[PDB]
């Protein structure tokens, strides 16, 4: 369909704090 | 004074061996021992330095294990010659180790040479010194005295080489050697000091190893967690086990999401994958301003939706650039697949919608910062331009990149893995990953000195240095000692005792 057909997006990330300091 | 030191040593050897049989046949046993005492004084007595500094280190560098064992005999019999052996050869250890790490122009090869000198001195102990232990004492003392002097050239070069040994090749399939050379890593770099910079860099290394490519072995990393747990604090290997537990949490979320799309029956080609982590046990990551194709933003919102469940108390701060991804690539003369990085994946995403973009909206519609995007265009551009083609050629790059995506593309393989970037890093990336340890020792030494003065009120500075050196896994500079003295005075835990920095008190 496109010049790169999207087979895989993969990521690493962080889940973040939510409690007051 | 005529023959060489080894020649004279062999002469001494044979001439002492002559004097036995003189007694054995005809001369007297009770004067054998006076005879050898006198003769050994005549040959080896009073010549325990001019034989034993040069002709020691000369034949150690020449490493003639026969004559090294010969002199080990010929100076383990004698009156005290092994003391001269230990001192001259231990200074030889210090200097012949010191001929590695003090060289700032020769940092491409440091770790292998350190391994080599370690191996050589070990072999000279185990045969040329016949597993005597005094030599081992002088060895370890000399090594640590040496590497207390440069802490943060080695541990970083050592970390890079540890990661280099944690790579998955076709050449190595015996991790036993990598277990044994890993044992040499632990034992030998216990001589190497400044282990907090190695420790944080190993967080960076597991990040760069999981996040692109694959590790040398599962048991290799498990054995390293168990081994680096030793020789440091037991709160110094909490982050690493936290890494592998966070990886197991992300895999469990993966299983949960795949089961929750088992009844939705995915048959589409477009994939989303986020391995989520906590900031307590990992390298810290802050989002940088980058531009994402809006369907990825849709996937970000889907990621929010599946993110908000399962121990809510969770709130987005996402990363969408740090991974690597497999992609099929259209060209002429065949359709092969790329294993590429997100910095380059965005580049390739725009080279679907059109061919003909230029570095202005390549700067903009990616959004990518200059430091990342230059090195992004140092991969598959600045040379080997058959996918991307960049108008400056060579190492030098100017701001005028003009792109037209190429129809032509040739290679003999499928799964075209051209991805240096994320298994590489930049100079100021390393420098900044060091400064996140530099003024991170501040609270460490703050806690240590407040506990010291909460324990002992008076302590001179030349003893504070020693208690800190006892307590910590890195050597603390004299500058940082002034830094913590002044900041403790700023926060009222020190008073200068007797109006000089000779002594202190814990009064505020």
């Amino acid at each position: 369909k496109k010049r790169f057909e999207v087979k895989k997006w993969n990521a690493v990330a962080l889940w973040a704090w939510d409690i007051v300091v | 004074q005529e023959r060489e030191v080894p020649e004279y040593l062999n002469h001494v050897s044979k001439r002492l061996e002559e004097e036995g049989d003189r007694v054995i046949t005809y001369l007297d046993h009770s004067t054998q021992k006076p005879l050898i005492a006198c003769v050994e004084k005549q040959l080896l007595g009073e010549h325990l330095t001019a034989i034993l500094q040069k002709g020691l280190d000369h034949l150690l560098d020449e490493n003639r294990v026969p004559d090294l064992a010969q002199m080990y005999q010929l100076f383990s019999r004698v009156r005290g010659g092994q003391q001269a052996l230990l001192q001259h050869w231990s200074e030889y250890i210090k200097t012949f180790g010191t001929a590695i790490v003090i060289n700032p122009e020769k940092d491409k090869d440091m770790v292998q040479d350190l391994l080599d000198f370690k191996d050589k001195v070990d072999h000279v102990i185990e045969v040329c010194f016949q597993k005597n232990e005094r030599f081992v004492n002088l060895m370890k003392e000399s090594f640590e005295t040496f590497i207390n002097k440069r802490p943060n050239k080695p541990a970083e070069l050592i970390a890079k080489h540890v990661d280099s040994k944690l790579r998955a090749g076709n050449k190595e399939a015996t991790d036993e050697e990598l277990e044994r050379t890993l044992d040499k890593i632990m034992i030998l770099f216990r001589f190497i000091h400044g282990k907090d910079v190695f420790e944080a860099f190993y967080k960076k290394d597991l990040a760069k190893r999981l996040l692109v490519g694959k590790s040398a072995s599962v048991d290799a990393e498990k054995s390293m967690l168990s081994k680096l747990k030793h020789e440091c604090g037991a709160a110094f290997t909490s982050k690493l086990e936290g890494m592998f537990k966070d990886m197991e949490l992300s895999k469990d979320i993966m299983v949960h999401f795949k089961q929750h799309m088992q009844n939705q029956s995915d048959s589409g080609p477009i994939d989303l994958t986020v391995n989520i982590l906590t900031m307590g046990y990992w390298p810290t990551y802050t989002p940088m301003e980058v531009h994402l194709t809006p369907e990825m933003i849709k996937l970000q919102e889907v990621f929010k939706a599946f993110y908000l469940g399962k121990h809510s108390g969770r709130k987005l701060q996402w990363q969408t650039t740090l991974g690597h991804a497999v992609l099929k690539a259209e060209f002429k003369e065949g359709k092969k697949e790329f294993q590429v990085s997100l910095f380059q994946t965005l580049v390739l995403l725009m080279f679907n919608e059109g061919d003909g973009f230029s570095f202005e909206e390549i700067k903009m519609a990616t959004g990518i910062e200059d430091s990342e995007l230059r090195r992004t265009l140092q991969s598959l551009a600045c040379g080997k331009a058959r996918v991307l083609i960049k108008s400056p050629k060579g190492k030098e790059v100017e701001d005028g990149d003009k792109f037209i995506f190429n129809g032509e593309f040739k290679h003999k393989l499928f799964r075209i893995k051209i991805n240096q970037i994320q298994m590489k890093e930049t100079v100021e990336e390393q420098v900044s990953t060091t400064e996140r340890v530099f003024q991170d020792r501040q609270y460490q030494i703050d806690a240590a000195i407040v506990r010291i003065m909460k324990m002992r009120k008076t302590l001179g500075h030349n003893l504070l240095v020693s208690e800190l050196y006892n307590q910590l896994k890195f050597p603390v500079k004299p500058g940082d000692l002034k830094k913590r003295i002044e900041s403790l005075i700023d926060r009222d835990y020190m008073e200068r005792d007797k109006d000089n920095p000779n002594q202190y008190h814990y009064v505020a």
